DNA sequence: ATTCAGGCATGGCTAGCTG
DNA sequence: CAGCTAGCCATGCACATCGCCTGGAAT
RNA sequence: UCAGGCGAUGUUU
């Protein structure tokens, strides 16, 4: 029917082409003739009857006379309808300032005007003046006014000098306004600027303006003349029980506004004094503003009792407008909704559902079987046969349901499961039956929810449900792929008692021809659940070209474990089923099974598990016992002699040997030693008490406690509550977080007094506060996300590219964290991969990786893979194939179409209620500062210098003199694995090519000194060195000597304030020492503010440090949250104290000094050198005079900035600091997350960009555009003979980069809105659909699914 | 007497067309004539045309090839 | 006439449940014995002294 | 409430997270049944026609 | 509690809300979410299409269900036919396009 | 309030204990929770709440620690300069009563009564940063003030 | 029977003080 | 005439449900 | 049949 939708302002003429008629009267209806009052807000000769077909002055009521209007009250007859489309118009006699246009913030006429808002506030409410056309006068243009100088002017000039107040003066200007004489004179104030800020402005206000003119409008148009009405249906006046009907607002609020007109209207012709129409005006000007947005002038007029009425900026904005209640989420027919519960008897493809609820959803489908059937003849006597619920209906509904699925639905659906499809099967009761195999998906318990159904109308909706939403075909959460088929809880404890082994039971010690005559042991009851016994049986393996080959032995099991075997499929080793059979060995289970045997089998298998577990946990009968929670005989005399040491402990204090809190740390750490002593004491009374005899004498095994089997299995429950249970409940924090100095000496087994249980309440009520308010922040972080990946579609195959990125395994200096295998898994290679036989290719290029591959790699030590990201394809609108992987959740490469970006954002957003909220992240320096003394080299291999200056000193060991030395890691072949820095005079336990493994300290110093080590041995004199002038003889009490501390030239003496101290080295005499080998001499000289604790008359060797630096440093990572840690990565916040790194490879010197604050400037090898930028000095510089470094180097420290990141280093440097920062803060509280999904919200995060050089394009310099237009553009351009354009990608947070879109009705729906709204019209924003927000708005197809073939074919179409 | 559609996508490796071939289909059996080419157990249109597709003898390249010959007259 | 889940005592850590169940099977278990000795009907004295 | 007779121990599923199970032997005696009243209102009004 | 074809509120033509008076549940943002991520289009489009908004769209689908013929007829939502009106209240002017 | 003196095999002991900490302890409990995240409840269940309240308790170490280790300064002083009592040396004192005692002076992180616990911060040790031997010396008790005598002296 | 008095976090902006 | 710079506003805050209650004062 | 108040049930350190 139509395609993009426009927006644009509307002149005076364009309204006034919209209405039907024009109100006069604020009366509404009669409260006593319910007809409508004449020709006021409610007027059939302007918008339309009330019945259909019948005028109200009741002539004319049939179609006979359609479309002629009335003579005696002039009323077209029409479908009642209409009502819903005229509209009508109101007449100002004052114009009016509009209001959204004048406090946007910023304000549209503000910058239009070069005007301060609060004068133009100011003119608008009538208490200034304003100037228009000064004339040859002593005044100016814009030239604003107060009471006494208007009148003085008037008094001396009220000649053809004019100045006004009020909107009429803000139209007089604009309409004189021009604007081809603007943009050139602006055009030459940007060309002769020089100040930034200046720039800044103008550059805004030039941008408005050029865009102004390109559309085709007229500011004057900004000031309303004359007012739309909304149509009567839309502010509906709905009756109340009793003669009083329920007011709405917009018919309080016009009817304020048509009063007040009125009022002024009538004013007009008496001419009355002018102050009191300047008092009229105002009130006219407030009432409109009211109207539009009520609240955003001073305090927002009330209504009927407290509270703002509702205006139309309330009806489109916030929580409750139209958006986000009526047009992302519409109240849906034919549904129903009820409550669940188990029935086991299920196979999973099919749930529960209640005979009422059935034949009252599918009444059409019976409707129209029993009129093809041929029992009524029309509806009627349908209706009422499927009432009064006769008998042929329930066999009808059997034969309508039997293969028609439905959708289940629960209520805080998070992830795309939470959506899954069934078939009926139908049931008595009232309340849906639900297989058990996936209240995990859910994330449903059976305590009291509640769930929705849903029935598909249409065919192609039927094949959807069934092709895509069947529960079959979900088996793998597309956040990881992890199986979430996993057996939950009961069924676990059920395999394990089904399979153990005790030491002597009945029958043990025989053998069994097969599993069969094993059952039928267990079942006839001579021969106990589980005894070791030797059988025989015969397994299948594939090994062949895809082909099953049987092979048979005697192995030995369990009687029990036998019958476990008869479920198995045809395919599985054995192994998988001998042993415990926990909760893990069953997941991996069913992981192989489903790795190697398809589908279908995997079905199957898990249904006849669950079967089969409930069956045995049953006749087992696992219960439990209040004699079975042990308590040790050890806690009391445990607990005693802990009294005892904090006795001895308080007899201390007293004494005199401690302070408080040192009392305080004591005490703690003591009783916490104890509880881990008890911890202990109770873990080894249970896990293996159970010692019996074997025939023999005696022999202890794993225990049949039933609480440590509900732990051991992984049902429910481990260490720490079985502790809790039986040992004492450790410490508890209180309000303040100070921790409390008596622990809870009790537990839940024993009895506790009062202020125990006191304390422990403490706890609970603060966790359940934290809950709260942790929901809240999860949902907005998910629903930001989703609103800024939500256009994004894999639309195309192959780019055919060659970038990439590098994955390495993730080591923390010692161990492997996660493997290359696992950060490979699924993603696919970029380049080749050469086998270390180098010259020898393994791997095409282009090709897939599944766990086959992976074993191949691992097999040879692969370092590093190249491998294809998302972030760099070269796809236009799009994403290509290839490019992203496996979609998880399925085996096999991602399909044409499937939408990435949605199923990306929820998997980021759902685990988030898991992470923290106020805590400290220290992920990020735990091995740093654990490492910052000693270089801790990664993996094996010899150890490679790089530009060596070294000495192996006297002592024996090998120390550099300068930084040029850098690290090697020398591997088996011959390449560099590992690199590192050098320290000055490190200490080096290794030498050069010596081959050693890898991590292992070999360095040490002081991290907070720099050496002062020599180059030969010697003594040391007091060369240039004297107290008072140069240095200080301060006394050390806490370590006994005593040293020398520089005098720095601002505190020093004046006379030797310039005097460099110095260290020569001589001889036991003092002769002339020279460097070695060259006649130059050998003093060092001492920088300011040191410390020497070497003295006169004292020997050193080649390299001894003589002398200390102190090097303060600072580590205050603190900013580190968590939860706002993940916000604040997808915000792009500049973090507090920015280190700043290095703009340009070249050399470095200083400035001026002290203009505030330092200065810094770097040189390049053959390039422009003037840069400089201010420092403030009192942060730590990493930095040398004499060292030359290469761009994007860091020169501070603190945190990284990832704007600078951007700019400097490259996008792949930025994507791969982002994945692993938000990586690792999930990580260490443990959820697995495939990096695909961060990677695509990095891409959308860094999709605009901005201009260098116009080159022969079509854009201004300082322009900011989305980076894939500009390049189809330049693409093209370059394909003929032309200049191509230069350009830059820019950063920018996920709460902007929504709103910055080509399209607009995805913000608006988003946020905000009269921000966007706004500018949007202003700027008259052609939008075409392209996307997704849209066209689930207006209702057509999606481009994302099916959708794909469609819009495929109507683009094609043109 | 259908419970995943394994086989299907196998035959057609898209797991989308699926879906619009087996519509089509559907509706040439529902709407007008065009008896089935396999025996029925009592099922409905949608099983059927996925059933027939698994048979692999019904795909989008037939379709066409059987409308345009209907259109032949 | 009800079977209630063992899985879910250790979970939600209320011990509680299982001691009333101990304490009530001992309060029926008097009961029973008084049913039995006054439907056996006896001498008041044996009722008073037990 | 009342008091019932209950014994802690898994039994075919039917109890699988927390579903409680009852036999007949309550149904029958009517130890459960409650009663509730709801309240009905016609009213008389008097519009014009 | 169920519903198949009941009253209708009177502003925005959408099933009332709530078991007293006799409506249907809610289809809330996150499960259109949900069905964006499945490749599921065409239940999404007459979820929100022709059970909901199109007055024409469920009249018509009705009398096709009644005779076996399995088929919606889209047709243009009316919720933001209001969001138009009442953008169009101030002095925006928003409208359709050539075809 | 504080003093970043520490002696250097303390220094090392602590420094152990960490990466004790952070490679063999961490992970272990890592994997219970997540493993206990997989449970349906999450209100309803307290294997992961206490699980989840361990990680919490041993993160508030390690970041005391850290800080520590950031903040240690190190005097691996030799017994070169001796005659008074300043530092990390050994000394008996004795009452004029009969009450003896033996201990040795270390920074604050080395105290847990096994070999050298005493805190510099102390009174005690406040009013002995230099004495010499044969000499009395006073505290201030809570209970009031005191006195010993010094025996002797050996720093390693 | 008509009528007129307990929040937080963040970002954006504007006077207002040093060179 | 420029670079902060502290102080003052705008805007934001999960989803789903059920039951009950009350909707201008003066002339 | 609309808007508010109140209370309650679920998921939710
Ligand atoms: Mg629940
Ligand atoms: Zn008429
Ligand atoms: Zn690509």
């Amino acid at each position: 029917e139509f395609d993009a939708i426009k927006i644009a302002l509307a002149s005076p003429d364009m309204i006034r082409s919209w209405s039907f008629g024009e109100v006069k009267k604020p009366e509404t209806i009669n409260y006593r003739t319910f007809k409508p009052e004449r020709d006021g807000l409610f007027c059939a000769r302007i918008f339309g009857p009330v019945k259909d077909y019948e005028c109200l002055c009741g002539k004319y009521k049939r179609l006979k006379h359609r479309g002629v209007i009335c003579e005696k009250c002039g009323v077209e007859v029409t479908q009642t309808k209409v009502r819903r489309e005229r509209m009508g118009h109101i007449e100002l006699a004052s114009p009016t300032a509009h209001i959204w246009f004048l406090k946007s913030l910023p304000s549209r006429i503000g910058l239009l005007l070069d005007m301060p808002l609060r004068d133009i506030e100011r003119v608008l409410y009538f208490e200034s003046y304003v100037v228009i056309e000064g004339g040859m006068t002593n005044l100016e243009r814009q030239q604003i006014l107060t009471e006494e100088q208007y009148l003085d002017a008037l008094e001396e000039f009220g000649d053809e000098f004019d100045a006004k107040m009020g909107a009429e003066a803000i139209q007089a200007l604009l309409k004189s306004m021009d604007l081809e004489q603007e943009c050139e004179q602006l055009r030459e104030e940007l060309n002769e600027t020089n100040s930034e800020t200046k720039r800044k402005k103008l550059t805004k206000r030039i941008k408005l303006l050029e865009a102004f003119v390109q559309s085709g409008n007229k500011p004057e148009w900004m000031i309303l003349t004359v007012l739309p009405v909304l149509p009567p249906d839309l502010r509906p006046l709905v009756p109340l029980d009793g003669g009083r009907f329920a007011t709405s607002d917009l018919n309080d609020l016009y009817r304020r506004v048509i009063n007040r007109n009125n009022r002024l209207k009538r004013l007009l012709d008496l001419a009355a004094p002018d102050i009191i129409v300047r008092n009229e005006k105002r009130m006219l000007q407030e009432a409109v503003d009211a109207l539009l947005d009520n609240g955003r002038r001073g305090r927002a007029i009330t209504g009927s009792n407290k509270r703002p009425l509702k205006s139309l900026a309330d009806m489109i904005k916030g929580k409750q407008g139209r958006f986000r209640q009526n047009l992302l989420g519409k109240r849906v027919d034919y549904s129903g909704r009820s409550v669940i519960t188990v029935g086991p008897y299920l196979r999973l493809h099919q749930c529960g559902l209640p005979k009422k609820m059935a034949l009252e959803l599918f009444k059409p489908f019976i409707y129209g079987k029993l009129e093809l059937r041929g029992l009524a003849t029309t509806i009627k006597a349908a209706k009422k046969m499927v009432e009064r619920e006769e008998a042929v209906v329930w066999d009808i509904l059997d034969e309508v349901i039997r293969e028609h699925p439905v959708l289940l639905n629960r209520a805080p659906t998070l992830h795309r499961l939470g959506i899954q499809a069934f078939e009926p099967v139908l049931i008595e009761g009232k309340a849906i039956q639900l297989h058990p195999l996936v209240c995990a998906a859910y994330n449903a318990d059976f305590d009291g929810d509640q769930m929705a159904v849903h029935v598909p109308l249409t065919l192609e909706a039927q094949l959807e449900a069934r092709a895509l939403m069947m529960s079959t075909n979900n088996i793998l959460s597309p956040a990881n792929g992890e199986p979430i088929i996993v057996p939950s809880q009961d069924v676990v404890l059920g395999l394990y008692y089904m399979t153990r082994d005790c030491v002597n039971a009945k029958g043990e010690g025989m053998v069994l021809t097969g599993p069969k005559e094993a059952e039928r042991l267990y079942r006839s009851g001579l021969a106990s659940l589980h005894a070791r016994v030797k059988v025989r049986i015969t397994e299948y393996e594939k090994d062949a070209n895809g082909e099953l080959v049987a092979k048979t032995s005697l192995k030995d099991t369990t009687v029990g474990r036998a019958i476990l075997w008869m479920i198995v499929p045809k395919g599985l080793p054995y192994s998988i089923v001998n042993q415990a059979l926990g909760k893990k060995a069953i997941s991996k289970m069913l992981n192989t099974c489903y790795r190697i045997l398809g589908l279908k089998p995997t079905v199957i298998f898990a249904d006849q598990i669950m079967y089969t577990g409930f069956a045995y946990a049953a006749r087992s009968g696992a219960s439990v016992g209040i004699d079975d929670m042990v308590i040790p005989e050890k806690k009391h005399e445990i607990i005693s002699e802990a009294e005892a040491e904090v006795a001895e402990i308080q007899e201390q204090f007293q004494s005199g040997l401690v302070t408080a809190g040192e009392r305080y740390n004591k005490v703690i750490d003591i009783w916490a030693a104890a509880n881990d002593r008890v911890s202990k004491a109770m873990m080894d009374n249970l896990q293996t008490e159970t010692v019996i005899n074997r025939d023999g004498q005696e022999e202890k095994q794993v225990s049949f406690n039933s609480i440590y089997m509900m732990a051991d299995s992984g049902a429910r429950g481990s260490a720490a509550q079985i502790r809790q249970l039986a040992g004492m409940r450790g410490l508890m924090a209180k309000p303040d977080g100070s921790i409390i100095e008596t622990p809870i000496t009790a537990n839940f087994r024993e009895g506790l007094n009062v202020l125990q249980y006191f304390i422990s309440t403490h706890g609970a009520r603060k966790g359940l506060a934290d809950t709260a308010l942790k929901t809240a922040n999860s949902g907005y972080l998910t629903r930001r996300l989703v609103d800024v990946a939500q256009d994004l579609v894999v639309t195309e195959d192959d780019c055919g590219t060659h970038e990439g990125i590098m994955m390495t395994p993730v080591i923390e200096g010692g161990d492997v964290k996660e493997p290359l295998r696992d950060r490979v898994l699924g993603r696919v290679t970029a380049e080749d991969v050469l086998k270390p036989g180098t010259a020898d290719i393994l791997v095409p290029r282009n090709t897939l990786l599944h766990e086959q591959w992976c074993d191949l790699l691992e097999e040879n030590s692969v370092d590093a893979v190249k491998v294809r990201s998302v972030v760099s394809c070269d796809t236009d609108f799009g994403v290509c194939a290839h490019c992203y992987g496996r979609d998880l959740a399925r085996g096999h490469i991602i399909n044409k179409g499937e939408a990435i970006g949605v199923i990306a954002a929820q998997s980021i957003g759902e685990p988030g209620t898991q992470l923290t909220m106020r805590t400290f992240h220290i992920g990020g320096a735990a091995s740093r500062a654990a490492a910052e003394s000693s270089i801790q080299v990664k993996n094996k291999g010899s150890i490679k210098l790089s530009n060596v200056k070294s000495v192996v000193n006297s002592s024996g060991k090998l120390v550099i003199t300068s930084r040029n030395t850098e690290l090697k890691l020398i591997d088996e072949f011959g390449r560099t694995k590992e690199s590192y820095k050098v320290p000055y005079g490190a200490v080096l336990a290794k030498g050069d090519g010596e081959q050693v493994a890898g991590g292992e300290t070999v360095a040490n110093w002081d991290p907070h000194t720099m050496p002062v080590i020599t180059e030969v041995s010697g003594f040391v004199r007091f060369t240039d060195m004297i107290d008072g002038q140069t240095i200080t003889r301060q006394t050390d009490e806490l370590t006994g000597l005593s040293s020398l501390v520089v005098l720095d030239s601002a505190e020093r003496t004046a006379g030797g304030k310039d005097l460099r101290p110095a260290l020569k080295i001589v001889d036991a005499q003092g002769n002339d020492v020279l460097i070695p080998g060259t006649d130059m001499p050998a003093q060092y000289f001492l920088p300011g503010k040191a410390i020497v604790q070497l003295e006169d008359g004292v020997q050193i060797s080649s390299g001894d440090t003589l002398a200390r630096i102190p090097q303060e440093s600072g580590g205050t990572k603190d900013i580190t949250g968590g939860l706002p840690r993940v916000a604040d990565l997808f915000e792009a916040r500049r973090p507090k104290e920015p280190a700043i790194l290095a703009e340009i490879s070249g050399i470095v010197s200083f400035g001026k000094e002290t203009k505030g604050k330092r200065r810094l400037v770097i040189t390049p090898v053959d390039g422009s050198d003037p840069y400089e930028e201010m420092i403030p000095k009192w942060r730590q510089l990493n930095v040398f005079e004499g060292e030359r470094v290469e761009r994007g180097d860091v020169i501070s420290d603190g945190p990284e900035a990832p704007h600078d990141i951007l700019r400097l280093r490259g996008v792949h440097a930025v994507t791969r600091y982002i994945v692993n920062e938000v990586q690792d803060v999930y990580r260490l509280q443990g959820v697995k997350i495939n990096d695909k999904h961060i990677e695509v919200i990095v891409r959308q995060m860094l999709r605009k960009a901005t201009i260098v050089n116009a080159g022969s394009s079509d854009f201004l310099e300082g322009e900011q555009v989305e980076y894939s237009r500009v390049k189809i553009a330049n693409r093209e351009l370059e394909a003929n003979g032309k200049v191509g354009a230069t350009y830059s990608r820019d950063l920018l947070g996920i709460t902007k980069a929504s709103l910055a879109t080509e399209s607009f009705i995805s913000a608006a729906s988003f946020q905000e809105t009269t921000r966007v709204l706004t500018e949007a019209a202003v700027a008259g924003k052609r939008d075409e659909l392209r996307g997704l927000k849209e066209n689930v708005i207006v209702g057509r197809l999606i481009p994302a699914g099916t959708g794909y073939a469609y819009h495929q074919d109507r683009m094609r179409r043109r | 007497a259908r419970v995943t559609v394994q086989d299907a996508v196998e035959k057609i490796g898209n797991r989308f067309d699926l879906v619009l071939v087996a519509a089509r289909r559907a509706r040439q059996m529902q709407v007008g004539g065009k008896d089935p080419l396999v025996p029925e157990e009592n099922d409905k249109t949608t099983v059927i045309a996925l059933r027939e597709i698994e048979e692999g003898l019904i795909n989008n390249q037939i379709l066409d090839v059987r409308e345009r010959q209907e259109q032949q007259e | 006439d009800i079977v209630l889940n063992p899985l879910g005592v250790p979970s939600r850590m209320n011990i509680g449940q299982i001691l009333e169940t101990h304490l009530g099977m001992a309060a029926k278990g008097i009961g029973d014995k008084i049913n039995a000795m006054l439907k056996q009907q006896q001498e008041v004295a044996k009722l008073r002294e037990f | 409430g009342q008091n019932m007779r209950v014994a802690f121990m898994p039994w075919n599923g039917y109890n699988f997270e927390d579903s409680i199970l009852v036999s007949e032997r309550v149904v029958q005696e009517d130890r459960f049944t409650t009663i509730h009243i709801q309240e009905l209102a016609c009213v008389s009004r008097d519009t014009k026609l | 509690h169920a519903r198949s074809t009941g009253s209708y509120s009177l502003v925005t033509q959408q099933p009332l809300g709530g078991k007293a008076q006799f409506g249907g549940q809610r289809f809330g943002e996150m499960e259109v979410w949900a069905l964006e991520a499945y490749g599921a289009a065409y239940t999404l489009q007459e979820m929100l299409t022709v059970k909901s908004d199109d007055v024409n769209g469920r009249t018509k689908m009705y009398k096709n269900i009644v005779d076996g013929n399995h088929q919606m007829e889209p047709g243009m939502p009316e919720s933001f036919n209001v969001l138009l009106k009442e953008i169009r209240s101030l002095g925006i002017n928003i409208e359709l396009e050539d075809e | 309030m504080k003093t970043p003196l520490v002696t250097r095999e303390g220094y090392e002991k602590l420094k152990q204990e960490l990466n004790y900490l952070w490679r063999e302890e961490r992970p272990e409990v890592t994997k219970k929770v997540t493993w206990a995240a997989s449970l349906g409840d999450r209100s309803e269940n307290a294997d992961y709440q206490y699980n989840k309240k361990r990680l919490r308790e041993i993160d508030r170490r390690v970041r005391y620690l850290t800080k520590c280790m950031e903040n240690l300064k190190i005097v691996d002083y030799s017994p070169q300069q001796e005659g008074k009592v300043f530092f990390g040396a050994w000394v008996e004192i004795e009452n004029d009563d009969g009450v003896t005692h033996r201990f040795r002076i270390v920074g604050y992180d080395e105290i847990f009564g096994r070999k050298d616990y005493i805190s510099i911060d102390s009174p005690m040790a406040r009013a002995l940063l230099k004495k010499e031997v044969g000499d009395l010396a006073v505290v201030n008790t809570p209970a009031g003030e005191a006195s010993w005598y010094v025996n002797a002296i050996e720093y390693v």
